C-alpha cells in the first residue's frame, strides 16, 4: 500500500482532437496521456522527439490499437516518465518506468507537438497494490473512491466478508478561519531600549516594562544590526502571531566574549555573579557590538561590573550594593586593604583591544505567558466573530477549531478562560469586545461500512456513528446515520448488528435493508391448572 | 428466596488513537505515523472488547428458542409472581423488581457505542424465560414447551431434592405464603439496603475511573514544555516541536496502551463472569440443580431471572429444613432372624417403638415388607435392633 | 509484530546495517536507541496480548476437560452443558487445535394434551403417583411417566397413599384396582 500522486479511479479525463493544430494544456501535479503525436514540449523547456529509430530528449540532451499510456509529474525537480504498450478500455496495466530527468524545472504547463489524444491528472491517492507471484501490478484499489474500496484497504484484502467494519473517522472541517486581538494601536517602544544612549552598566542591568503595545518583532530580526538574536521556548519567526501579557526588556552592557554566558543553566562570571536566566526562560536574546560609540582613547571604565559575591544568584535578581567584599575572618568595616576587596570593578574598553573584546550591549527580552488579559501584541489583524459553525479560532495568540456559542458561564472579570478535565480550553472571551463565548468540538465519529460478502453483492451501506443525519436513503437510528439502507418495518434474525437493536441484511431486486432485529417467534403455552402435555414419540439429536 | 447479582457485559468503548494522541494536528500525526501500527491494534483489541460485550449478552439471555407469554389469568396455585412479571403499564415492559434494580445502578477520540440488545429486548428475554419455567417447567429448555399446573411442578421439584410430593399438595397453601413473602422480602431488602447491587455499581465505577485517568494525561508534559500541541506548534518551528511533540506522543501512546491492557484484563474478567451467569441460567432456570450452593443456599428448587444494568439477577427458591427433633435410629431390624433394610428412607423411634421415615421431612409410617428390603440375617450389620415387620397380607388374608 | 520493523519510531531508517554503513558511532547510538525502543516496545505489546489470549485458550481447554470428563466419561443432568436436550451420550473427535465433541441427546417429540390431576380420592384416602402423573384421555384416568406417554391402569402399585382426600387441591374420584382382589379366587 503506497501514498503516491496517481490518477484516481473512474475519473474524467479530457479528450482532445488535434485536425479538424495541437491545442494548449497545463500541467498540475502530474499528468497522465493517451493516444491512439510523438513529442511533448513543457515550460511554464523540455522536449521530447521520435525520430522514428531513437527517442530524442532536450533541455542538456539524451538519447534511446497502440495503446501508448503515459504519465509525467515532477518532485522536487525530478521529472519522472512511465509509459506501456497496449495492445480506455477496461483491466489493469501497469506502467514500468523509463526514464527519469534529475535536473528540475519549475512546470505548470504542458503542450504536444506533430490524431485524437487524451489527458488525466492526478492527485495524492493512497492505493493498494496487489502483486502477483511474478511480481507485476495485476490489480490496485484506491483507498478513496468509494466505501468499499476504503474497507478493502483498512482490512489489506480485495474480498470482504459479510459484517460492518468501522472504516476511518469522520470529522467536519472548519467553514473558516478567526482572529480576534485586542483593539491596541500604539507600537512598542523598541527603538529606546534599543537605540538608547546609555545602557545601564551589567550589574545594575535595567529592565524596562514593555506593556499594552503592538510589538513588530519582524523587524527586530529582519535588520541585521545584531552579532546575536537567539529566542528560548519561542521562534522569532513566530513571534509576530503571538500575544503576551508583557514583556520586560533587562538591558546592559557586557564584554565581548562573556555573552554566551547569558543563557539557561550557564554558569561562570556574569551568570552566577551579575545575572543569570532561569532555566525555564521563554524569551529571546539579543547582542550586539557598541565598539562604535562605548568604547573610547584612554580606557571607558565608567561601565562596571560587579567581580566578587558571596554566593550565587537567583534568577532575574539585582544587587545595587557598593559595600565591600570581605575574603578572610577579620572585619574591615568600610576600609580597603589586608582582605578588603572592592567588588565592583570597571570594563577596560579602548578601541586598542581584541575583536572579542569590544563592549556588547545585550538587551534580554523576557515574555510572560499568563492567562491576565494580553497587553503585547503582534501585527496581526483581527476578524469578526462566527457562531454555530467549526472555525479555526485565534483568541489572543492561542489556536484551536470547533464551534463558538453563547455561553451562560459566569466569568468573573479577572478569568479570561475556562479549562476542560484534560487542559483543554472549553470557554473562552473575547478580548475586542467582553463577552463568554463556548468551544465545543465540532462533530466527530467513526465510519462503519455495512457490507455483505463481496462475492453476494458490491453494494454498501454507511454508519456515521453518534451523530445526526443534518452534519453528514438515510435513516437516523440511535447507533447514528445510515446512509444506503431501506428501513424495513419487518422484523427478522440479526444478519448484521449494527446496534440500539438495530441489524442489516441483504435482501429485496437485492438491497442493503435494516430492520428491528426479533427476538424469536412468539409463543403462549396452553397453561391451564389441569392440563398437562405430554410426548408421544421422540428424536435422538 | 435469595439473589445472586452476576455482571455480564460492561461500556463498549472507542477511542480514536490518532484523535486522543494528535488531535487535529497533521505535523504530529505525520509524525506518529513513523510508530507504525499501534493505533490499529489498540482499535482492533478495543473493537474485540465491544464484540465481546454483545455476544456475553448474546450467551446469558438468548437461551429461549421462542417468546413465551404467560396466561391472562394468574392462578398458579397460590403462587404470585406479580413482582417479577413483566408491567405492561411501564413503557419498558419490565417488572417491579427490575425497575427497582435499574434505579440503583447510576471531544478528544472517545465514544461509547450502545449495546446491540436494547433493555427492552433483554427484558422481553428475562419474560419469555420466566413465563416458560412458570407454564412448562424445565421442559422449554430442553425441547418443544409442554405445559403443567405449577402445585404438580412444584411436586416434581420436591421429589428432585428427595421429598415427596404428598408433601407440597398437603402444605401448598403454606408453600405459596412462604414464597409470596419472600418475594416481598427481596423487594424490600433490594429497595432499602444501598449497596445491593455493589458489584455492577463497581464495574461501571472501575470504567469510568480508567476512561478519567486517560482523559487527565492529556493534561500531562512528559517532559515537554507544554501538553498542548497547538501551543507548541504556535511558538516553535518545525525541528524542535518535533522533538516536544514527540515527548507528547510517547507519553499518550504508553497511556493509552495502559488503558487497553487493563481493559483487555477486565473484560476477560467480565467474560468469565457472563460464561457463569450463562451456565446459572441453563442449570437453574432452565432446570433443577444438584450442584450445592450452585443456585443458592438450600436445596434449590427454582430460579427465576431478571435484568439488571450491565448485568443479571437470579432469585433462586430454595428449601431449608426447620424444625429439627432428635431420634434414636437405627441401620437395620432384626426380624425372624431376617436384616430389614429401609428401601427408603431412616428407621427412627419416638422412644416406644420404631416407624420409617423419609430423610429431609419427619413423616413416620409403620415398619412393612413394602417400606423395606432384606438383605442377609442380623449378625452382621453393626447397629442392628429387635423389631417387628409388618406383612400387609396375613391380617388381610381373610381367605 | 514483523511490520513494526520498517518502521523508523524516529530514526533515519529501520534498517540498523543502514544506520551502520552511514554513520559513526556515536550518533548511530542514538539512531539504534530509537530503534530499540520501539521494538521493544513491540515485542512487548505481542507478549502481553498472547499472554491474555492464552489465559481464553486456557479457560476453554478446561471447558473442553470438563466436558471430555463429564459429557464423554459419563451422563450429565447438567442442562445445555451437553447438548440441547436430555443428554445421553457425547462423542469426542479431534479437531485442528481444539476437539468437537458431537452430543447425542433426547428430544421429546409430538405432544398431547392431557387432563391431570395431583391425587385421586378412592375409599377415603389420598393416592399419588410413585412414578410419573395421572392423566385422563377423557373416560378413563391412567398413569403415565412423565417424559413419554405409555398409560397404565392406576393400580395399588403405581401409587401410594398418603392422608385423605381432602387436604389435597385438584384431587379428583377415580377407582384405584388392587392386583389382589380379582386375583384372589383363594
Ligand atoms: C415417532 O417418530 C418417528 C420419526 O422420527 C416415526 O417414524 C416414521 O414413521 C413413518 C410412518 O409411520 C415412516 O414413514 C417414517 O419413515 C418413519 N421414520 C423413521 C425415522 O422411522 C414414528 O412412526 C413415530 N412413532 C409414533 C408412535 O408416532
Ligand atoms: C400478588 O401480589 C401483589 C403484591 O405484590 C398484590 O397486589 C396482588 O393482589 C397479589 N395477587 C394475588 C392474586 O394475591
Ligand atoms: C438433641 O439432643 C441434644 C442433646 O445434647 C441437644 O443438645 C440438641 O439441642 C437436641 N436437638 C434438638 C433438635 O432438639
Ligand atoms: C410413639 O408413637 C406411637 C404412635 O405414633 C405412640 O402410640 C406412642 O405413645 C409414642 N411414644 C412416644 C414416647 O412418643
Ligand atoms: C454406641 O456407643 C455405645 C457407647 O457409647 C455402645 O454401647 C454401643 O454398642 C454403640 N453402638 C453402635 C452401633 O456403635
Ligand atoms: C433379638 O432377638 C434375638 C432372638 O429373638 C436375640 O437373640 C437377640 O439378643 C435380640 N436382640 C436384642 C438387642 O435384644
Ligand atoms: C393443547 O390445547 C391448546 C388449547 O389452547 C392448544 O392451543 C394446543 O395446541 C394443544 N396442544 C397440543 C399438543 O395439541
Ligand atoms: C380412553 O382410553 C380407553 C382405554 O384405552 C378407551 O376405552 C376410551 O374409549 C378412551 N377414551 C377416549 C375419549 O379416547
Ligand atoms: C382450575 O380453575 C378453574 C377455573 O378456571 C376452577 O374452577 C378449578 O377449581 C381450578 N382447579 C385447580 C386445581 O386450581
Ligand atoms: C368424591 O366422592 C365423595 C364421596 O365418595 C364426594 O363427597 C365428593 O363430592 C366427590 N368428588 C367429586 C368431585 O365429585
Amino acid at each position: 500500500s503506497t501514498q503516491d500522486l496517481f490518477l484516481p479511479f473512474f475519473s474524467n479525463v479530457t479528450w482532445f482532437h488535434a485536425i479538424h493544430d495541437n491545442p494548449v494544456l497545463p500541467f498540475n501535479d502530474g499528468v497522465y496521456f493517451a493516444s491512439t503525436i510523438r513529442g511533448w514540449i513543457f515550460g511554464t523547456s523540455l522536449l521530447i522527439v521520435n525520430n522514428a529509430t531513437n527517442v530524442v530528449i532536450k533541455v542538456f540532451e539524451y538519447v534511446s490499437k497502440n495503446l501508448r499510456e503515459f504519465v509525467f509529474k515532477n518532485i522536487d525537480g525530478y521529472f519522472k516518465i512511465y509509459s506501456k504498450h497496449t495492445p480506455l478500455p477496461q483491466g489493469f496495466s501497469a506502467l514500468e518506468p523509463l526514464v527519469d530527468l534529475p535536473i528540475g524545472i519549475n512546470i505548470t504547463r504542458f503542450q504536444t507537438l506533430l490524431a485524437a489524444y487524451y489527458v488525466g491528472y492526478l492527485q495524492p491517492r493512497t492505493f493498494l497494490l496487489k502483486y502477483n507471484e511474478n511480481g507485476t501490478i495485476t490489480d490496485a484499489v484506491d483507498c478513496a473512491l468509494d466505501p468499499l474500496s476504503e474497507t478493502k484497504c483498512t482490512l489489506k484484502s480485495f474480498t470482504v466478508e459479510k459484517g460492518i467494519y468501522q472504516t476511518s473517522n469522520f470529522r467536519v472541517q472548519p467553514t473558516e478561519s478567526i482572529v480576534r486581538f485586542p483593539n491596541i494601536t500604539n507600537l512598542c517602544p523598541f527603538g529606546e531600549v534599543f537605540n538608547a544612549t546609555r545602557f545601564a552598566s551589567v550589574y545594575a542591568w535595567n529592565r524596562k516594562r514593555i506593556s499594552n503595545c503592538v510589538a513588530d518583532y519582524s523587524v527586530l530580526y529582519n535588520s541585521a544590526s545584531f552579532s546575536t538574536f537567539k529566542c528560548y521556548g519561542v521562534s522569532p519567526t513566530k513571534l509576530n502571531d503571538l500575544c503576551f501579557t508583557n514583556v520586560y526588556a533587562d538591558s546592559f552592557v557586557i564584554r565581548g566574549d562573556e555573552v554566551r554566558q547569558i543563557a539557561p543553566g550557564q554558569t561562570g562570571k556574569i551568570a552566577d555573579y551579575n545575572y543569570k536566566l532561569p532555566d525555564d526562560f521563554t524569551g529571546c536574546v539579543i547582542a550586539w557590538n557598541s565598539n562604535n560609540l562605548d568604547s573610547k582613547v584612554g580606557g571607558n571604565y565608567n561601565y562596571l561590573y560587579r567581580l566578587f559575591r558571596k554566593s550565587n544568584l537567583k534568577p532575574f535578581e539585582r544587587d545595587i550594593s557598593t559595600e565591600i567584599y570581605q575574603a578572610g575572618s577579620t572585619p574591615c568595616n568600610g576600609v580597603e586593604g589586608f582582605n578588603c576587596y572592592f567588588p565592583l570593578q570597571s570594563y577596560g574598553f579602548q578601541p586598542t583591544n581584541g575583536v572579542g573584546y569590544q563592549p556588547y550591549r545585550v538587551v534580554v527580552l523576557s515574555f510572560e505567558l499568563l492567562h491576565a488579559p494580553a497587553t503585547v501584541c503582534g501585527p496581526k489583524k483581527s476578524t469578526n466573530l462566527v457562531k454555530n459553525k467549526c472555525v479555526n479560532f485565534n483568541f489572543n495568540g492561542l489556536t484551536g477549531t470547533g464551534v463558538l456559542t453563547e455561553s451562560n458561564k459566569k466569568f468573573l472579570p479577572f478569568q479570561q478562560f475556562g479549562r476542560d478535565i484534560a487542559d483543554t480550553t472549553d470557554a473562552v472571551r473575547d478580548p475586542q469586545t467582553l463577552e463568554i463565548l463556548d468551544i465545543t468540538p465540532c462533530s466527530f465519529g467513526g465510519v462503519s461500512v455495512i457490507t455483505p460478502g463481496t462475492n453476494t453483492s458490491n453494494q454498501v451501506a454507511v454508519l456515521y456513528q453518534n451523530v445526526n443525519c443534518t452534519e453528514v436513503n438515510v435513516f437516523q437510528t440511535r447507533a447514528g446515520c445510515l446512509i444506503g439502507a431501506e428501513h424495513v418495518n419487518n422484523s427478522y434474525e440479526c444478519d448484521i448488528p449494527i446496534g440500539a437493536g438495530i441489524c442489516a441484511s441483504y435482501q429485496t431486486s437485492q438491497s442493503i435493508i435494516a430492520y428491528t432485529m426479533s427476538l424469536g417467534a412468539e409463543n403462549s403455552v396452553a397453561y391451564s391448572n389441569n392440563s398437562i402435555a405430554i410426548p408421544t414419540n421422540f428424536t435422538i439429536s | 428466596v435469595t439473589t445472586e447479582i452476576l455482571p455480564v457485559s460492561m461500556t463498549k468503548t472507542s477511542v480514536d488513537c490518532t484523535m486522543y494522541i494528535c488531535g487535529d494536528s497533521t505535523e504530529c500525526s505525520n509524525l506518529l505515523l513513523q510508530y507504525g501500527s499501534f493505533c490499529t491494534q489498540l482499535n482492533r483489541a478495543l473493537t474485540g472488547i465491544a464484540v465481546e460485550q454483545d455476544k456475553n449478552t448474546q450467551e446469558v439471555f438468548a437461551q429461549v428458542k421462542q417468546i413465551y407469554k404467560t396466561p391472562p389469568i394468574k392462578d398458579f396455585g397460590g403462587f404470585n409472581f406479580s413482582q417479577i412479571l413483566p408491567d405492561p403499564s411501564k413503557p419498558s415492559k419490565r417488572s417491579f423488581i427490575e425497575d427497582l434494580l435499574f434505579n440503583k445502578v447510576t471531544f478528544n477520540g472517545l465514544t461509547v457505542l450502545p449495546p446491540l440488545l436494547t433493555d427492552e429486548m433483554i427484558a422481553q428475554y428475562t419474560s419469555a424465560l420466566l413465563a416458560g419455567t412458570i407454564t412448562s417447567g424445565w421442559t422449554f429448555g430442553a425441547g418443544p414447551a409442554l405445559q403443567i399446573p405449577f402445585a404438580m411442578q412444584m411436586a416434581y421439584r420436591f421429589n428432585g431434592i428427595g421429598v415427596t410430593q404428598n408433601v407440597l399438595y398437603e402444605n401448598q397453601k403454606l408453600i405459596a405464603n412462604q414464597f409470596n413473602s419472600a418475594i416481598g422480602k427481596i423487594q424490600d431488602s433490594l429497595s432499602s439496603t444501598p449497596s445491593a447491587l455493589g458489584k455492577l455499581q463497581d464495574v461501571v465505577n472501575q470504567n469510568a475511573q480508567a476512561l478519567n485517568t486517560l482523559v487527565k494525561q492529556l493534561s500531562s508534559n512528559f517532559g515537554a514544555i507544554s501538553s498542548v500541541l497547538n501551543d507548541i506548534l504556535s511558538r516553535l518551528d518545525k525541528p524542535e516541536a518535533e522533538v516536544q511533540i514527540d515527548r507528547l506522543i510517547t507519553g499518550r501512546l504508553q497511556s493509552l496502551q495502559t488503558y487497553v491492557t487493563q481493559q483487555l484484563i477486565r473484560a476477560a474478567e467480565i467474560r468469565a463472569s457472563a460464561n457463569l451467569a450463562a451456565t446459572k441460567m441453563s442449570e437453574c432456570v432452565l432446570g433443577q440443580s444438584k450442584r450445592v450452593d450452585f443456585c443458592g443456599k438450600g436445596y434449590h428448587l427454582m430460579s427465576f431471572p431478571q435484568s439488571a444494568p450491565h448485568g443479571v439477577v437470579f432469585l433462586h427458591v430454595t428449601y431449608v429444613p426447620a424444625q429439627e427433633k432428635n431420634f434414636t435410629t437405627a441401620p437395620a431390624i432384626c426380624h425372624d432372624g431376617k436384616a430389614h433394610f429401609p428401601r427408603e428412607g431412616v428407621f427412627v423411634s419416638n422412644g416406644t417403638h420404631w416407624f420409617v421415615t423419609q430423610r429431609n421431612f419427619y413423616e413416620p409410617q409403620i415398619i412393612t415388607t413394602d417400606n423395606t428390603f432384606v438383605s442377609g440375617n442380623c449378625d452382621v450389620v453393626i447397629g442392628i435392633v429387635n423389631n417387628t415387620v409388618y406383612d400387609p397380607l396375613q391380617p388381610e388374608l381373610d381367605s
